[PDB]
């Protein structure tokens, strides 16, 4: 307590209740997350759809 | 001559570091350092003369094979060429300065001998990564300046805002680190090499192009990814002054001037959101070295830019890297004598007059000041107006954006620079400590920076310099103009009533806040879920009473 | 000035949070979150709404010109074509998706040029 | 085998030693572990590269027990007898002295078998000594102990019938003969899945690992990390893949999902952990799913790369388990909250941690950079997003890793002294060892 | 509005906290001294005016629309002397507390220096 | 003040001895007791696992959805490989007879 009267005493407290965050904003921020750091994985998902939807495309009117 | 620019900083880092310190102690530690830069930068003199001039590469077989595992082959292999020896002269010609700069600046630090190593060892991984042939030992030099950043940056540990900024750095790194060795992979895959000579790409699969891209923006410091860099300043100045000039920030554009496997609407619109983003935000500053780190961030924002615009851009990209280097590091140190002088205060609102600082200071700041903000027949004004033309003349629609984005820019740096000299020297005098360094060792350390930047107008970096791109007078003569408009506003010192911006401007957009909850904040809370849900609950299995 | 004084932070007196690892206590005063602004009142007394709110606007006001010029405006603004080369350099020279002489209008096979330029993502079979 | 024989008798002869001459006991047990050192690495010189892919063999007639020596094996073996000194080092009873001597002969016959039924009898005879290692009664726990030995037979006793169920088949429990037979390869599979998903520690089947890591001693924490996780790699690498290769490949996208699943949620419950050895101790879980996935990748080099993963998490991971054994056992806490500027008072410690954190994150210059390398390379080619879920998770493991450095090594100076002597020699061959196979692995 | 400790304050310190704070944030907000010390002169004439008050409501009005005002404008880069808490000087390099001794270690007790089993 | 040492070396104990000897315990830390308490809570969370309503709803879409994610992204893989290698359809465990394993001597 040598030095409170420089630099301030321990009066003061911290004001957070260490909880965890709210169950809707976990949720949403996660998903955001997964959509923003793992965008390759949707980037050829929707790649395989577009190709085989072509494929789908050639199939009916080949055989007409 | 070939392998003493790359090896020799790191034997003075090892000298310096080992138990061989204990010998020598600060004083011969001191001149240990200058010594083995001084012997680097004369071979990076030579090997510069000889590649760039008379055109003549050369390729070392260092240390045989790394390592080789089906057709994945790695080897400790070395090739000087054009921009090796570019980067190499750049390179140690600023470590030798900051070495020269540091032995004086860090004098009372306890520790002393301890920072130069580590300074040499900083230098000597840059050396590799510039001077390696294949990207596993650029890769050793990336993450050896990513490791020794960390080790400067959090230098003075007993504080822990340092060791938070030093923490920072490695985490943001580490992201584009991933993204940047998943490229690799694609690239090893599709081409069958990993050496650069056989790396001739086309067209490629886009994920090369993409995650090289955001690997690059991760060192360089690019939009979403500069959140690290102005945390960076906790460190002391001359590891900023390396950090922001030769090692580290050029190394992302570096490898994408190398590679030139990029898509160009990402790199373009990417660069110039950087270049007016960091523009704004060092408008809004008035920690001292605050303003330098964001003006650092915006001219990277123009090479990225240069280098969607082609190969020539690619060229000019580099070109403006080598000359931006010199007057960076001059900004930095002159900016660190001008701290010295007043007490270690880094606020522009306590400075003022021609006391605090030595004569060559005040010119050092204000010539490397001049080369920043592109005046006529100065070095960066060659550079930086190579950029601006060729982002005139481009083709791609995208482009028109980039270049107005790039003109507001120019005068936003006008601004604050010219800011940073105007409290600096001309106002009033606002600080209480007057401690003016004329120290032989600083001195010399800013005159060689400056007698770089008079070699880069007598000298050109590359064929570019005098070229014509033919524009009319009033398209060519625009950025003298938005640097006079800058100069005029920051020296009559006008301010806005609208707080809301100005507020939202200083307070640099919020990127860190929405960090701090967007990924962070729930990183944390999936761990509380892995841990007490998952392995204490789901899955753990209990006892039998009996 | 090495030795300058510092103060030290207090150990802990009371029961402990159960989730204590979020906030870094170096042994000086003051300790900090684990990461910053996480918790404690921000800089400015801003706040998470301030910024989304802000944003909202100003995420549109960046992106609006980009989209306009990429969909209203193309190659034929220019007052002059890309640089010519004679065949066998200009044959290679447009083999990069890269290069910007892919937005020479005046070619003979422009548009098969531009249809070779495409981003895929996905290497095909 | 005239060799091991003599090996083991002149190990064996720790007991007879009267307790009084406290010296040559300690001389006797540490000699009895460098012998086969020099042994192991004699056969490392005889081994001829471009021969069969089985040498030295040897088999004991009609009591299964057969033996041979492949890379993999003889990689292994030669980290085992690396190990073992150094836990010698670490102890200070005859009781000690002679559970390490017996677990040295069990871990070293069972790496190089031939014999399913061999290795079932070699392998989980070690479990009556690691329940004592572990459950030791002043300074040990029961529950830990408890839930190790009750997780490794609960997957030993799913694999006895199908071991069996194979040598009615056919006739025999060898591998080369298994190989070449027509057996009924799914109920084989998930007997052999089920001891080697506990052995490496695979989820939902690895709460075992947090509590017997962190219980055991310094000497056990380093034989538990090093050596008797890779025993399921190489059951993975010498039994099951030859053995039962269409189950290998229909269980690929579960054994690929409990990777997945392992890697990304040991990672984030390594971020919350506030002891120093739960730390270590996680971290382990996610570099063996990495090498569960390069194994079962089958792919470019798969077998050389998942073995040098092993090799480079063998030789970083006992350093780690090292360094918080001197804080421990000179301070007397393993809690983060009680050491901070361990830097200024342990200058070399410091160096030491910080050189094998880099290590354990894989940077550049460590045996673990070349081994993640080719270990993504097998990945990637299957599959470009099975690697990229690898690459993008790096942030999370240097998080908890700079993270745990930073909160010890600096603040406040508070503390104890720098390192011994001895304890600097315990860690220097591991610190050898790690720039020799990060540098220059290979001619 | 004012924190708990503002809150928590006699009248007279709360507004003498409310005109320091005032005066400090002036200084946050200028380009000098020398910009700081005519808004500082006008602070002054503001608090000025309201000394002569009686009423207690009036009084409140006042002082929470200034604390208001002050929790509006606090300044996301405040000067602080770098030697203080929250300055750049803070916490740098700070004499080593005592750490003590242990002589010879490895020499006491040899042959007994391992793990009990 | 102690001595353990002869001039000679030859380390002493000092049992008997009045100065306090310096030891292995010598730097053994000084216990808080709410640091004690916190760990020792930490390490028996197991005993506050309750099913309630939070614990279900994240253990339902974070464990068992990422888990499921995983699975989906295994199986995507292993199809995308499939088809880039010119294999038919192939049977992964409860998937009806059809091809595993790939022949060397077969050009596919
Ligand atoms: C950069 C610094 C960042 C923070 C400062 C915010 C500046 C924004 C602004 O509009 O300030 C004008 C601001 C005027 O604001 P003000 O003086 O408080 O208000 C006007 C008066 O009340 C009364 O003035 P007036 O009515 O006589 O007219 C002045 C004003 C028009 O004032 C009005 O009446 C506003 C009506 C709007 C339409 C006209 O004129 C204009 O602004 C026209 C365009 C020039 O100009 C200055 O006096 C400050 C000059 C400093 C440099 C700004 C020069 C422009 C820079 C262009 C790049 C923009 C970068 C920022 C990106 C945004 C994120
Ligand atoms: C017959 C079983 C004998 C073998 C196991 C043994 O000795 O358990 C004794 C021991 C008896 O302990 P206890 O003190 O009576 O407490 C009973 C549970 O804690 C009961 O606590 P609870 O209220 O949490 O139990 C509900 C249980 C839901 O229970 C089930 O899921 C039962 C379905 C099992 C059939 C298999 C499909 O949910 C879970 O605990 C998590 C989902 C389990 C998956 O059982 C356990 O430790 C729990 C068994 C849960 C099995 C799954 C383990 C996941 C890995
Ligand atoms: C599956 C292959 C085995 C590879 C496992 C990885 C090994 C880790 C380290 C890589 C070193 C590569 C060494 C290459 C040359 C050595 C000899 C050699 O060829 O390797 C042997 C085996 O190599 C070894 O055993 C390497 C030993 C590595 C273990 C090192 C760790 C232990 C040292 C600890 C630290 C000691 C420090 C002490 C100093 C104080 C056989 O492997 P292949 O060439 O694949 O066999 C050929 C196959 N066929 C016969 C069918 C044609
Ligand atoms: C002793 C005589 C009886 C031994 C019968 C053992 C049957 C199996 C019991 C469970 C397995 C325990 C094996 C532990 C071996 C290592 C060990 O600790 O050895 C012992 C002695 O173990 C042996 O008997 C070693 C010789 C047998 C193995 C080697 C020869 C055959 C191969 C060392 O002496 P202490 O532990 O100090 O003895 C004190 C006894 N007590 C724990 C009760 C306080
Ligand atoms: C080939 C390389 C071999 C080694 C070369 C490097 C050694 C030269 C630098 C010596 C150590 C620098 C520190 C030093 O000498 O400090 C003095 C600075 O000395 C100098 O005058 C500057 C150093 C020499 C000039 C710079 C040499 C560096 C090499 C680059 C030259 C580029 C041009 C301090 O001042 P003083 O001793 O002159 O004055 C004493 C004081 O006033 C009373 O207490
Ligand atoms: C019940 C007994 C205890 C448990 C069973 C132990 C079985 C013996 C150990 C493994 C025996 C094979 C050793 C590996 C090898 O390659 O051996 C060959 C090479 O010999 C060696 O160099 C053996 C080295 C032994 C030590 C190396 C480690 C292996 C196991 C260690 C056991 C002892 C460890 C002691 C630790 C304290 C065989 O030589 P050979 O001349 O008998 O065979 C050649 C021919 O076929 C004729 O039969
Ligand atoms: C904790 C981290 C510390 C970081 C340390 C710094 C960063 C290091 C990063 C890279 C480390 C690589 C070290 C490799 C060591 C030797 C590997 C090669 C072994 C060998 O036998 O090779 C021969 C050795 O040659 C030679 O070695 C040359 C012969 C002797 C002449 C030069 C002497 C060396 C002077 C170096 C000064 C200080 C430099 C500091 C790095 C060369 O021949 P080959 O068989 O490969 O054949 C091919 C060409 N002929
Ligand atoms: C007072 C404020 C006026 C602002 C404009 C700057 C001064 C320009 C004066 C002027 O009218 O010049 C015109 C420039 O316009 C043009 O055709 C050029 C428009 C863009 C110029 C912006 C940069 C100005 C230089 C600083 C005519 O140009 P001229 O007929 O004199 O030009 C050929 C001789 N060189
Ligand atoms: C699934 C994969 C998810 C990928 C992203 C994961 C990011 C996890 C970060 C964990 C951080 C834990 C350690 C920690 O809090 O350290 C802070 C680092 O902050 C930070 O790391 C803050 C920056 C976070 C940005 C992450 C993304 C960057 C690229 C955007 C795309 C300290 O540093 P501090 O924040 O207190 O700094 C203070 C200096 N002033
Ligand atoms: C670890 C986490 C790593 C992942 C991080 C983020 C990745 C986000 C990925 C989001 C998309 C994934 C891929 C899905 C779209 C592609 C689709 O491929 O085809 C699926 C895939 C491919 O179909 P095919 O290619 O036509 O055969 O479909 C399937 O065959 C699987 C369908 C069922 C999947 C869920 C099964 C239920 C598992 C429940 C697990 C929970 C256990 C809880 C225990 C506690």
């Amino acid at each position: 307590t040598s030095l409170d009267h420089v630099f301030g005493d321990n009066s003061n407290k911290l004001n957070y209740n260490f909880e965890p965050m709210g169950m809707g904003s976990l949720f949403i921020r996660t998903m955001v997350m997964v959509g923003v750091f793992f965008f390759p994985v949707f980037i050829m998902i929707n790649d395989d759809y577009k190709y085989t939807s072509f494929l789908d495309k050639v199939a009916a009117a080949k055989a007409a | 001559m070939f392998l003493l620019s790359v090896f020799f900083p790191l034997l003075g880092g090892l000298v310096n570091t080992s138990p061989i310190a204990r010998f020598l102690g600060h004083r011969g530690s001191s001149i240990i350092a200058i010594g083995c830069m001084v012997v680097a930068f004369i071979s990076s003199v030579v090997i510069y003369y000889e590649v760039v001039f008379m055109g003549c590469a050369v390729s070392v077989d260092v240390f045989g094979t790394w390592f080789s595992v089906g057709t994945f082959h790695a080897g400790w292999t070395f090739n000087f060429d054009l921009l090796t020896a570019n980067m190499l002269f750049t390179v140690t010609g600023v470590s030798m300065a900051v070495h020269m700069y540091a032995c004086d600046y860090m004098r009372q630090d306890p520790h002393l001998n301890l920072f130069l190593g580590y300074l040499s060892y900083f230098t000597g991984f840059m050396c590799v990564l510039v001077a390696a042939d294949n990207l596993l030992v650029m890769l050793v030099g990336w993450e050896g300046i990513g490791v020794c950043s960390y080790l400067l940056i959090g230098y003075w540990s007993h504080r822990l805002s340092a060791v938070k900024s030093a923490q920072k750095a490695i985490l943001v790194n580490r992201v584009s680190d991933g993204l940047l060795m998943w490229g690799v992979l694609w690239v090893w895959y599709h081409l069958g090499s990993l050496e650069y000579d056989l790396l001739n790409v086309y067209s490629a699969s886009g994920f090369v192009g993409l995650s090289i891209l955001i690997g690059a923006m991760g060192k360089s410091a690019q939009i979403l990814f500069h959140v690290w860099l102005a945390d960076a300043m906790e460190g002391p100045t001359p590891v900023s002054a390396l950090i922001h000039a030769a090692t580290l920030v050029t190394a992302g554009v570096y490898l994408l001037v190398r590679l030139h496997i990029h898509d160009e609407m990402f790199v373009i619109i990417v660069g110039s959101l950087t270049a007016f983003m960091a523009g704004v935000f060092g408008a809004t500053q008035s920690d001292l070295k605050r303003v330098i780190a964001y003006s650092t961030c915006s001219q990277l924002g123009y090479m990225m830019v240069s280098l969607g615009l082609g190969e020539t851009g690619g060229e000019a990209s580099m070109g403006h890297l080598m000359t931006h280097a010199s007057f960076k590091a001059a900004l930095f140190l002159a900016a660190g004598m001008v701290i010295s002088g007043n007490g270690g205060n880094q606020h522009i609102a306590r400075y003022g007059g021609s006391a605090h600082s030595a004569m060559f200071t005040m010119l050092t700041l204000m010539v490397a000041s001049l080369s920043l903000i592109g005046w006529p027949e100065l070095s960066g004004f060659y550079s930086k107006e190579t950029i601006l033309n060729l982002a005139a003349i481009c083709a791609d629609p995208i482009a028109d954006v980039a270049h107005t984005l790039l003109l507001l820019t120019a005068m936003l740096t006008s601004a604050y620079t010219t800011k940073l000299f105007y409290q600096c020297f001309m106002v009033d005098f606002s600080g209480s400590s007057v401690t003016p360094v004329r120290n032989v060792l600083p001195i010399l350390a800013m005159a060689i920076l400056l007698l770089d930047i008079m070699l880069k107008v007598w000298v050109g970096t590359n064929l570019l310099s005098g070229m014509l791109f033919f524009l009319p007078w009033g398209v060519k003569t625009l950025p003298f103009g938005l640097m006079v408009a800058g100069i005029l506003t920051a020296t009559a010192a006008v301010g806005s009533e609208r707080f809301t911006l100005i507020r939202f401007c200083g307070s640099r957009w919020g990127f860190d806040q929405l960090f701090a909850r967007s990924p962070v904040n729930p990183i944390f809370d999936l761990g509380r879920i892995t841990w007490a849900i998952g392995d204490r609950g789901l899955l753990s299995v209990g006892n039998l009473r009996a | 000035g090495a030795g300058a004084p510092v103060k030290l932070a207090p150990r802990p007196d009371k029961p402990l949070p159960t989730w204590y690892e979020l906030w870094w206590d170096n042994g000086y005063y003051p300790g900090q979150p684990a990461a910053d602004f996480m918790f404690g009142a921000w800089p400015g007394n801003m706040t998470e709404t301030y910024y989304l709110r802000f944003w909202s606007v100003f995420g549109l006001a960046l992106a609006a010109p980009f989209y306009y010029v990429a969909n209203f405006t193309d190659e034929t603004r220019m007052p002059m074509v890309p640089q010519q080369y004679p065949a066998e350099v200009r044959d290679v020279l447009v083999q990069r998706r890269n290069s910007m002489l892919k937005h020479d209008f005046s070619a003979p096979d422009f548009k098969e040029v531009k249809d070779r330029a495409k981003i895929y993502w996905t290497p095909m079979y | 085998m005239f060799i091991s024989v003599l090996l083991i008798l002149f190990a064996l002869c720790v007991t007879l030693i009267p307790e009084a001459h406290y010296h040559m006991v300690r001389v006797w047990s540490f000699v009895a572990t460098i012998i086969p050192m020099w042994v192991v690495t004699w056969m490392w010189w005889n081994f001829d590269a471009s021969g069969h892919g089985l040498q030295m063999l040897v088999i004991l007639g009609r009591s299964h027990l057969a033996f041979g020596i492949d890379g993999v094996a003889l990689s292994l073996m030669l980290l085992t007898t690396v190990l073992f000194p150094i836990c010698m080092m670490l102890l200070r009873t005859v009781a000690g002295f002679m559970t390490f001597i017996l677990l040295e002969v069990l871990v070293l016959s069972a790496l190089c078998v031939l014999d399913l039924l061999g290795f079932y009898i070699l392998f989980e005879a070690s479990l009556i000594l690691l329940f004592l290692l572990i459950g030791r009664a002043p300074y040990g726990s029961l529950e830990a102990a408890y839930k190790i030995v009750l997780y490794t037979m609960a997957g030993s006793l799913v694999l006895l019938p199908t071991l069996f169920m194979i040598y009615s088949e056919c006739g025999t429990t060898n591998v080369l003969y298994m190989t070449c037979a027509y057996n009924h390869q799914t109920v084989l599979g998930w007997g052999l899945l089920a001891v080697l998903a506990v052995k490496i520690p695979l989820m939902p089947v690895h709460l075992w690992l947090p509590e017997a890591h962190v219980a055991a001693p310094t000497a056990g924490s380093v034989l538990l990390a090093g050596v008797l996780l890779k025993l399921g790699g190489i059951g993975f690498l010498r039994f099951m893949l030859p053995v039962v290769p269409e189950f290998c490949v229909s269980v690929f996208p579960l054994v690929s999902t409990l990777c997945l699943v392992s890697f990304l949620f040991s990672t984030l419950s390594t971020l919350r952990q506030i002891d120093l050895k739960k730390i270590v101790a996680y971290s382990s879980i996610a570099h063996m799913s990495m090498v569960t996935l390069a194994i079962f990748s089958q792919s470019e080099f798969s077998a050389y790369s998942s073995s040098f993963l092993m090799i480079a998490h063998g030789l970083i991971s006992p350093a780690l388990f090292l360094i918080v054994g001197i804080l421990y056992d000179r301070a007397h806490t393993k809690f983060i909250l009680y050491f901070s500027g361990l830097g200024a008072s342990m200058p070399i410690g410091s160096t030491l941690f910080f050189l094998f954190t880099l290590g354990n994150l894989a940077f550049p210059l460590f045996p673990n950079f070349i081994a993640e390398v080719l270990c993504m390379v097998s990945i990637f080619a299957v599959h470009e997003l099975l690697a990229y879920v690898f690459c993008v998770c790096q942030v999370l493991g240097a998080a908890y890793g700079f993270w745990a450095f930073n909160r010890v090594v600096h603040g406040l100076p508070r503390g104890p002294a720098d390192v011994t002597r001895t304890e600097f020699h315990t860690v220097l061959p591991l610190l050898i060892g790690a720039v020799w196979l990060g540098i220059k692995p290979m001619a | 509005m004012a924190s708990e400790v503002v809150l928590a304050l006699p009248h007279k310190l709360r507004v003498m906290r409310m005109y320091r704070t005032g005066l400090k944030e002036l200084i946050n907000w200028s380009a000098n001294r020398h910009e700081w010390y005519p808004r500082a002169y006008a602070l002054r004439q503001e608090f000025e005016d309201s000394k002569a008050l009686t009423d207690r409501e009036e009084i409140r009005k006042k002082l929470e629309h200034g604390e208001e005002l002050l929790a509006r404008f606090r300044h996301w880069e405040p000067l602080i002397k770098p030697e203080f808490v929250g300055g750049t000087a803070y916490s740098i390099n700070p004499a080593q507390p005592k750490l003590k001794f242990i002589p010879n270690y490895d020499a006491m007790d040899e042959y007994k220096k391992g793990d009990h089993l | 003040e102690a001595k353990q040492f002869t001039p000679d070396g030859k380390y002493m104990p000092g049992i008997f001895s009045k100065a306090k000897p310096l030891d292995r315990s010598t730097q053994w830390v000084h216990k808080n007791p709410y640091i004690e308490a916190w760990y020792y809570r930490r390490d028996h969370f197991e005993n506050e696992f309750v099913w309630n309503y939070r614990t279900t709803i994240e253990a339902l879409w974070f464990l068992g959805g990422f888990t499921a994610a995983a699975y989906a992204l295994s199986v995507f893989a292993f199809r995308q490989a499939d088809r880039r290698s010119g294999y038919p359809k192939r049977q992964i465990l409860g998937d009806e007879p059809a091809m595993v394993l790939p022949d060397e001597r077969q050009f596919y």
